[PDB]
C-alpha cells in the first residue's frame, strides 16, 4: 500500500525473469502499461531462491 | 562396515529428515490450491476510498 | 579455571565453596537446566547438592591416603549443563 | 550419556563461474565433504581429504 496526496510520485521496487518488461500495474483500481528492455545480469552465483 | 551413507544425506527435495515420530520437514514439490473465506467486516464500500 | 582450599580434618560436610554463585549463573534456573556431576570425575571425599550450588565434605579427609598417588596434593572435578551445553573446572587443595 | 568437544577445520574461498565453483581446501588431517542438489535428483557424494 502507499500514502497518497493531492500531487506526486512514488518509487517502488520489482523483480522480473523476462527479457523485456510488459506488465500492466493497478494503483486504486486504475490501470497504466510500461515497456523497456531488460539488460542480461552480472554475478553467477548468489543465495537466494 | 559397510552402511552407507545416512538418509540425512541422500533425501531429494532438500528436506530435514528427523525422529521421535519419523518425519521429513520443509520439502519443496508441487502446487497447492486453497479456497477461502473473508468476514464481510473488513471490506470498505468504494465512496470512501 | 576455579580454586578453593580445604583444610585438613573436616567432619563430614563443613563447606567449601559456592560454585553457582561465583559463576554468576543464577539460583532457581538451574534445577532445569541440568546440573549435573560429570561420569569421569567425583573423587569420593566431596558431594555436589543440586539446589544451592554449594560443595559439601563427604568423609573425613586423609592426607596420607590422598597424595600418596598424586604427590602435589590436589583434587579434581567438573560439572556441565544443557541447553545450551557447558563445561566446567575445579580444583581442591589440602593444606596443612 | 555426557558431552565432549571436538576441533573446527579452516573455512574454504570459493571461485565462481558459468554454472559451477570451485573450492580451494586446507586440511592437516582427514576430514569429510558432503554434498548433494536440491531437486528431483540427488547426486550425492562423499569423500575424505588430506592435504591443500
Amino acid at each position: 500500500t502507499t500514502h497518497v496526496t493531492a500531487v506526486g510520485s512514488i518509487t517502488l521496487h520489482f523483480s522480473t525473469s523476462s527479457p523485456q518488461a510488459n506488465f500492466i500495474v493497478s494503483l486504486c483500481g486504475k490501470k497504466s502499461t510500461c515497456n523497456a528492455e531488460c539488460k542480461p545480469p552480472a554475478d553467477h552465483i548468489i543465495g537466494e531462491p | 562396515n559397510n552402511s552407507g551413507r545416512p538418509l540425512q544425506e541422500t533425501a531429494p527435495f532438500g528436506c530435514k529428515i528427523e525422529v521421535e515420530p519419523l518425519r521429513a520437514s520443509n520439502c519443496a514439490y508441487g502446487h497447492i490450491p486453497i479456497s477461502i473465506d473473508i468476514p464481510d467486516a473488513a471490506f470498505v464500500r468504494s465512496s470512501e476510498s | 579455571q576455579l580454586h578453593y582450599t580445604v583444610q585438613e580434618e573436616q567432619e563430614h560436610g563443613t563447606f567449601v565453596g559456592n560454585i553457582a554463585e561465583d559463576l554468576g549463573l543464577d539460583i532457581t534456573k538451574l534445577s532445569a537446566r541440568g546440573f549435573q556431576t560429570v561420569p569421569n570425575s567425583r573423587t569420593p571425599y566431596l558431594d555436589l547438592n543440586l539446589e544451592t550450588g554449594v560443595l559439601y565434605v563427604n568423609e573425613k579427609i586423609d592426607r596420607e591416603q590422598i597424595c600418596k598417588q598424586s604427590p602435589s596434593c590436589v583434587l579434581h572435578l567438573e560439572v556441565f549443563l544443557e541447553n545450551p551445553l557447558e563445561l566446567f573446572q575445579v580444583e581442591i587443595e589440602v593444606l596443612d | 550419556p555426557t558431552v565432549c568437544p571436538v576441533p573446527l577445520a579452516h573455512t574454504p574461498t570459493v571461485t565462481k563461474w558459468f554454472k559451477g565453483i570451485t573450492l580451494h581446501l586446507t586440511a592437516m588431517r582427514p576430514t569429510l565433504l558432503t554434498t548433494r542438489k536440491l531437486g528431483l535428483r540427488a547426486d550425492a557424494t562423499a569423500e575424505w581429504i588430506t592435504g591443500s
